[PDB]
């Protein structure tokens, strides 16, 4: 993926994602959002080099 | 290369130092061709582990 801030040159980078899902959540301002369940469990994400 | 040759050696563990040495590019490449190489990008995952685009 890529990023900019508003303007600067963008910038490329690259995420690792660990997930799993933890199913249907049981609220309704988290099921109008994630119904799938969907959790990352490891995140990180580094620049590009080009 | 006489120099980046005993730098990686220096740099790795006898395992590792072994299978560099075995790639001796110096009949191939030696004074008629020549590789360049740059790194883009390093990122760490883990203990002891990293990657490097």
């Amino acid at each position: 993926f890529t990023t900019q801030q508003h303007v600067e040159a963008p910038q490329h980078q690259i995420a690792t994602i660990g997930y799993t899902y933890i199913g249907a959540p049981m609220r309704s301002s988290d099921r109008l959002l994630n119904p799938l369940g969907f959790q990352v469990t490891s995140y990180r994400a580094d620049p590009e080099i080009l | 290369i006489q120099m980046n040759y005993d730098t990686t050696a220096l740099l790795s563990a006898p395992a590792v130092q072994q299978d560099y040495y075995k790639l001796f590019r110096d009949r191939v490449l030696g004074n008629k061709a020549r590789i360049t190489v740059r790194v883009r990008s390093i990122q760490p995952n883990g203990r002891g582990q990293a990657t490097v685009r």
